[PDB]
RNA sequence: AGACCUGAGUGUGGCAGGACCACCCGCUAAACUUAAGCAUAUUACUCAGCGGAGGAAAAGAAAACAACCGUGAUUCUCUCAGUCAGCGGCGAGCGAAGAGGGAUUCAACUCGUUGCCGAAUCGGGUCUUAUAUGACCUCGAACUGUGGCA
RNA sequence: AAGAGAGUAGCACUGUUUGGGAAUGCAGUGUCAAGCCGGCAGGUAUUUGUCUGCCAAGGUUAAAUAUAGAG
């Protein structure tokens, strides 16, 4: 709204905030990011240090979606499954089965406390992952 | 895009004892000479010209927008709220008002400004009807002439029993599907009367939902 | 005096403003309700039109490729060659009673084939093909009063004789195998990783050794 | 059939008795007129491929370009502006001598419509090709199923906006997939699609 | 079917095993096949035009036997060095057959 | 003397030019400006100049993507994506594609060539209520190949 | 049983164009193919061997799209 702007605040003040002395003009400092290695270098170095420079090898034609694969923790498991059946199962009983592609995960990392046995179907999994899963009383089963 | 600056002028530089805004060429006809192309000159253009692309419409989350629909409803079933805002009720039994279904085949508008009459409405439409008047300033100019009041609301289970009621000044018609927040709070405010046939008050439990029902 | 703030990168300096000068580059979207009200009238008029034909015409169920959507199933564009010779119907006169024909699709495995096979059977089994002549009547086709008996399909998919898309279901709780419990899989699953990461450098280490 | 020996015959352009042949007719065509009309085609195979018909209704041309590159047309070669404009010598047109010669005929005789054309022969100053032609008003053509799509209005000067098999070489269009994508409508087209602004209405 | 799948991602036959049939025979691979009239007409234009001044500057290598310089010659006038030796097993043929 | 080839003159029946030009197709083609200077860069494959259509134009039926459990002509839309793709005094700046959800979609055909035929084709005249995809005639065009079947 | 478009595609130099980077598309001149283990594409150059997808150099084609100083 232009009822709220500093605009109307300022009518009647004659400069609008900018001063008798350094008026408002029209790029006193170059325009958009220049000299951003002679007069404004101060700036750069102290904020965006790592703006100026090469790093790396280059990849063509990068191709997205070959490199997808999202992660979850041991200790977000149970947010996959019903809500009965997180007590419902223990140590030696019949387990739920997750099947992480359906839900949109590749990856099984293991981090936390796990809280249920179950049996996971997973592209791939981590070294702790896999250790933690199997003493609680579940299992792991690659998928494709 | 082209308003206030389809001419060729140009400024006649300093020394000519005049200020060096552009002017008009050519001569012969009282517009030679004359200031162009600035804000301040006649038949110029004008400071930031408006255009098309301005944000004219709003986006709204939608939970917040049934929330919003929630509360006008509840303010409505208030007496003190509806008469806060305008209407007159004194006449009214059993706020918030539940008629039987034999209204939606009423095929004479007679026989509604009966039923009207009947339950106690007929107040509300008539200060309606009184409050017609011609709309002060240019709005009448801009195929706006007349402003009125808002009357009660009848709400249908569908869009069959319209017939009778429509044509009557000062009567609002609504569905219990799709219903409208710019019709349940008026200018913002909060508190409307309403009348429920049977069949769509009973349908409100399944639209809205209860608490711990879905 | 600028502080700590992104580097912009607006990408707005080609002329795209209407102005005195410039006719401009831009593109509105004030139609959007109108075009949106013009489509519909167009689908309910052609449904009167062809009536009682389907809106749509049949087509076949296909995989998405890439790993990211390997586990998805769609609607393809039409039917394959190996597929309408399963079901004996000749292409030239599928396409005469609304089945798509594709002649590019490959059919890799048997799974996606037999689906398909199974979708024209079951459409060809609720088809009722009224007559070319009334009064003569050659070949199964649609009886007297099972004519008038037909119904148009607006399912917006094409679904009303075949149905959705088929996914296996989800399996049920069972128990954990004592070979489950033992195994290793990280070290199964690395090993085979392994033996493709490191195929050339193997190669050239035993050729070394000769 | 005959078609393999004549077809075969012309890709041993670089041999004694084929280089005689087009030696004797490059003289001949030397002190001609730019433009000559032809009773029969001088490659009948190679005609028939491309469109004609031997039938009342399609004529066939010899049309002569010069060679070379393009000389910008400035006063006394003095450019102005960037250094990077600079150069009146070494700059190149970006169309092809063969849709030159289409459009040279197309031009000079508007009742005709252009079909297609073929390379027949050249030497160091001159090249020449032959532009079949057929023309929309014979009855001939306008009772031909497959011809007659060329009576349409939309088909005038088809040749000047490069619409021939010549000028959709010099746009690209030879190409598909991943090698033109930045062309593939149009040059002009794909500019607009990724240059526009666009304004949604909730955005 | 042709080395049904692991079940698994890598290991040189990744996953998701299925019944993969084989292939379909399909028209074009009768580009791969020898084309006899082709050759045979290409034969009888070959009689009556005799060689090119490229290939008997080739005949003349050969003959002294400069294989390598041959190749190189070749190289420079068509292009790729496959086209190179295809045209260096041509003319060497006509050679012997002659 | 008569053919064929190449080329003229006249007569009969037709067509082209000019206008419009918002949008569309083909060429030609700047500088102001930004880089706090400026020459590569940018503005911009834009403005100005020339040519050509329509009710839309252009594109369009794989010498295409991908690397998967595989998609399947063109066009357009959201998104991919101001991109941990890429180009760049690597500065100022610039900058797409495959996939995914959709709009539309009974969308597809055929010349040349190969094989079997070889005027069965075209023009003109006459007849059938008819400048018939019909019939008859035709030292008219066409075998230096029009048409028909796979 | 056969066949499927040659100064064409490619290569060298020069110029322009592109995000296309030991060269994305195009133009001029020189040179100029294969089809008996064929050709083109597979985003880092060269030689060699596999695998995958297609089969250029002739033509027509509605609908969904534009109307940024027209009728
Ligand atoms: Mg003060
Ligand atoms: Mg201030
Ligand atoms: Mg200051
Ligand atoms: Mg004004
Ligand atoms: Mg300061
Ligand atoms: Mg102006
Ligand atoms: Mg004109
Ligand atoms: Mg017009
Ligand atoms: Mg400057
Ligand atoms: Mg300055
Ligand atoms: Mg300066
Ligand atoms: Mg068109
Ligand atoms: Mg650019
Ligand atoms: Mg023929
Ligand atoms: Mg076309
Ligand atoms: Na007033
Ligand atoms: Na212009
Ligand atoms: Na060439």
């Amino acid at each position: 709204p232009t009822r709220f702007k500093k605009t109307r605040h300022q009518r009647g003040s004659t400069f609008c905030g900018y001063g008798r002395v350094g008026k408002h003009r029209k790029h006193p400092s170059g325009r958009g990011n220049a000299g951003g290695e002679h007069h404004h270098r101060i700036n750069f170095r102290k904020y965006h240090p790592g703006y100026f420079g090469k790093c790396g090898m280059n990849h063509y034609h990068k191709k997205k979606n070959t490199t997808w694969k999202p992660t979850i923790n041991l200790d977000n498991l149970t947010k996959l499954m019903a809500k009965d059946e997180a007590m419902k199962a223990k140590k030696g009983e019949a387990l739920p089965v997750i099947d992480l592609l359906a839900n949109g995960y590749s990856k099984l990392l293991g981090n936390g406390h796990l809280q249920a046995p179950c049996i996971v179907k997973a592209r791939w999994v981590s070294k702790l992952a896999d250790k933690k899963i199997r003493k609680a009383g579940g299992a792991v089963v690659l998928q494709a | 895009r082209l308003s206030g600056m389809k001419h060729s002028a140009e400024s006649w530089g300093t020394g000519r004892a005049v200020a060096r805004i552009p002017r008009i060429h050519g001569g012969g006809t009282s517009m030679s000479g004359a200031g162009a192309f600035g804000n301040m000159c006649r038949g110029g253009r004008m400071f930031a010209p408006t255009k098309i692309f301005r944000r004219w419409h709003r986006k709204i989350n939608l939970h917040q927008k049934r929330f919003a629909v929630v509360s006008a409803l509840a303010a409505s079933s208030l007496p003190a709220l509806v008469m806060s805002r305008g209407h007159k009720i004194e006449n009214v039994a059993e706020v918030p008002l539940v008629v039987e279904d034999g209204v939606r085949a009423y095929e004479k508008t007679k026989e509604a400004m009966t039923f009207l009459k009947t339950v106690g409405a007929i107040d509300d439409v008539n200060r309606v009807n009184d409050s017609r008047q011609i709309r002060a300033g240019r709005g009448k100019m801009r195929n706006r002439r007349y402003v009125a009041r808002r009357g009660p609301m009848l709400v249908m289970p569908d869009n069959k029993g319209t017939r009778a009621f429509r044509n009557i000044f000062g009567l609002d018609l609504a569905n219990v599907n799709s219903l409208n927040l710019l019709h349940l709070a008026p200018g913002g405010h909060v508190g409307r009367f309403i009348i429920w046939t049977k069949s769509a008050f009973e349908k409100l439990d399944k639209i809205f939902g209860t608490f711990t029902e879905p | 005096p600028k502080g700590n703030n992104a580097i912009p990168h607006v990408h707005q300096r080609k002329h795209w403003n209407p102005c005195s000068s410039q006719k401009g580059n831009v593109k509105v979207f004030f139609n959007q309700p109108a075009q949106k009200q013009r489509r519909r009238r167009l689908r309910l008029l052609k449904a009167k039109k062809i009536f009682p034909r389907p809106l749509k015409a049949l087509r076949p169920q296909v995989n998405c490729p890439t790993v990211r959507y390997n586990m998805k199933r769609r609607l393809g564009r039409g039917f394959s060659l190996e597929e309408l010779k399963a079901a004996g119907v000749k292409p030239r006169y599928a396409r005469t009673i609304g089945i798509r024909v594709d002649r590019r699709r490959k059919n890799k495995s048997e799974e996606g084939m037999n689906i398909n096979v199974q979708r024209l059977k079951t459409y060809m089994s609720k088809l009722v093909l009224f007559p070319l002549n009334r009064k003569k009547p050659q070949k199964g086709d649609a009886t007297e009063e099972e004519v008038k008996a037909a119904t148009q399909d607006r399912s917006r998919y094409g679904t009303a004789a075949v149905g959705g898309l088929v996914t296996p279901a989800r399996e049920a709780p069972r128990k954990v195998t004592e070979e489950e419990s033992t195994k290793k899989m990280y070290k199964f699953l690395k090993k085979n990783h392994s033996a493709v990461r490191f195929f050339r450098a193997r190669n050239r280490r035993a050729a070394r050794k000769e | 059939g005959s078609f393999m020996y004549l077809n075969e015959l012309w890709k041993k352009k670089s041999s004694d008795v084929m280089r005689f042949i087009q030696r004797v007719r490059a003289w001949e065509f030397r002190h001609q007129h730019t433009i000559v009309r032809l009773r029969r085609p001088t490659r009948p195979e190679k005609a028939r491929m491309v469109g004609y018909k031997t039938k009342q209704g399609y004529v066939v041309f010899r049309v002569r370009v010069r060679r070379g590159g393009r000389k910008r047309p400035v006063h006394k070669g003095i450019t102005y502006g960037k250094p990077n404009t600079a150069g009146v010598l070494g700059r190149k047109l970006n169309k092809n001598n063969r849709v030159v010669a289409e459009q040279r005929l197309g031009k000079k005789y508007g009742n005709l419509r252009v079909l297609n054309s073929y390379w027949v022969n050249a030497d160091s100053t001159f090249l020449w090709y032959e532009v079949v032609a057929v023309d929309p008003m014979h009855r001939a053509i306008r009772r031909d199923p497959r011809i007659n799509w060329i009576v349409n209005a939309v088909h005038k000067h088809r040749e000047q906006r490069g619409l021939t098999s010549a000028g959709r070489k010099h746009r690209g269009l030879r190409q598909k997939g991943h090698k033109a994508s930045k062309l593939r409508p149009s040059r002009r087209a794909a500019w607009r699609r990724n240059n526009r602004m666009v304004f949604l209405r909730k955005r | 079917a042709p080395v049904p799948r692991t079940g698994i991602i890598a290991g040189f036959n990744k996953g998701y095993k299925t019944t993969r049939r084989a292939r379909r025979p399909s028209s074009n691979d009768r580009y791969a096949l020898p084309h006899k009239k082709l050759r045979a007409v290409k034969a009888i234009i070959s009689d009556l035009v005799g060689f090119s001044p490229m290939e008997r500057r080739v005949q003349e290598l050969l003959r002294v036997g400069k294989d390598k310089r041959a190749l190189k010659f070749c190289k420079k006038r068509l292009g790729s060095i496959k086209a190179a030796k295809k045209r260096r097993a041509k003319v060497e043929e006509a050679l012997r057959q002659q």
